């Protein structure tokens, strides 16, 4: 999955 | 069982703090005159460390529940109120003045590492809180839990700012007090740096979880330390609700912290331990420069504590 580098930290919510 | 038994030592902890606050109350006075209030005060906290560290020795290395000391630990209230109340009647027979300073040297002790352990705590209750929410936000609508989060660290910023400001305004005048600049300005560089650190790509590669939201929670209550911290200075020249909301978060973390035949879920003898260092710490709280250096560094303490927990993984 396409994790990222987000203000509240690591996941991929916003790109699942 | 456990978190019972933790729930129902911090019930009455705070049910013997509440008491020492009231016997402060002018209207205890005379009553008390018949045998002020801070000889009291100071009497029933040195009952408190006493027993608390004597049942926390008793409790050393508790291995299994049908040990009798466990069993004692769940139970035998009766005999731990009389121990209690026969130890306090002893805490005034010992005769005041040098020992009284005596007994604020070690209140002081107790309190810092009593705001050590509390700070850890609560990075602990942020991390926590932090991994929770973002997993939800991961699950469900993201959108509604997104803005939550967003809307909250930035409401706890404005609070931080303001808070900032109110110090700005003041503590602090260009014709002297530098040293509450100084330490405004240190605290603030500190704090924006723990803030900056949480956005490291190596850092959250390792601390997936860490976000900007327990960054903000750590800024500001290291502010309120601050303002705790020149709110004590003697000097009304350069100088209660303060105290009043350092006793609220000592209730909120003794209240996280709460929350057996093999082995124990928790150690019950350092369990018993921070509740004196608790103790100490409220005593110190219902009452000159070694103050305002003992919360300085405790500021220091817990933001290295921040870049530690931030940090040392990755090493």
């Amino acid at each position: 999955f396409y994790s990222r580098y987000s203000w509240y930290g690591y996941s991929y919510g916003w790109s699942r | 069982n456990s978190t019972v038994t933790r729930l129902i030592y911090a019930f009455i902890l705070l049910l013997s703090t509440v008491v020492s606050y009231i016997m402060q109350r002018k209207e205890m006075e005379t009553y008390l005159k018949k045998i002020v209030g801070y000889k009291a005060v100071y009497r029933i906290s040195f009952a408190m460390a006493i027993f608390f560290f004597v049942f926390s020795l008793l409790m050393f290395k508790v291995k299994t529940s049908k040990d009798l000391r466990a069993a004692v630990h769940n139970g035998f209230w009766f005999f731990k109120i009389a121990a209690l109340i026969g130890i306090m009647v002893g805490s005034f027979y010992i005769p005041g003045g040098y020992f009284s300073s005596v007994w604020f040297v070690v209140g002081m002790i107790g309190a810092a590492l009593f705001i050590l352990i509390q700070l850890v705590l609560l990075v602990d209750f942020a991390h926590s809180w932090n991994e929770s929410w973002v997993n939800r936000m991961e699950e469900g609508n993201p959108r509604l839990w997104y803005a939550a989060l967003l809307s909250f660290t930035s409401a706890f910023y404005i609070l931080s700012i303001i808070c900032v400001g109110l110090l700005y305004t003041y503590y602090t005048k260009p014709d002297g007090c530098t040293e509450n600049k100084f330490f405004i300005s240190i605290n603030l560089i500190l704090c924006v740096v723990a803030s900056i650190i949480s956005i490291h790509p190596k850092i959250q590669e390792h601390q997936p979880r860490s976000g900007l939201l327990q960054s903000s929670l750590i800024t500001l209550y290291t502010m309120y330390l601050t303002w705790s911290a020149m709110s004590n200075e003697p000097d009304r020249s350069c100088n209660d609700s303060d105290n009043f909301i350092g006793l609220f978060v000592f209730v909120l973390c003794l209240l996280y912290s709460s929350i057996e035949k093999e082995g124990v879920q928790y150690s019950y003898s350092l369990f018993h331990l921070m509740l004196c260092l608790a103790s100490l710490y409220i005593m110190m709280t219902l009452t000159k420069w070694p103050a305002v250096w003992v919360k300085i560094s405790s500021s220091w303490v817990c933001l290295l504590l921040y870049v530690w927990t931030l940090v040392a993984p990755l090493v």
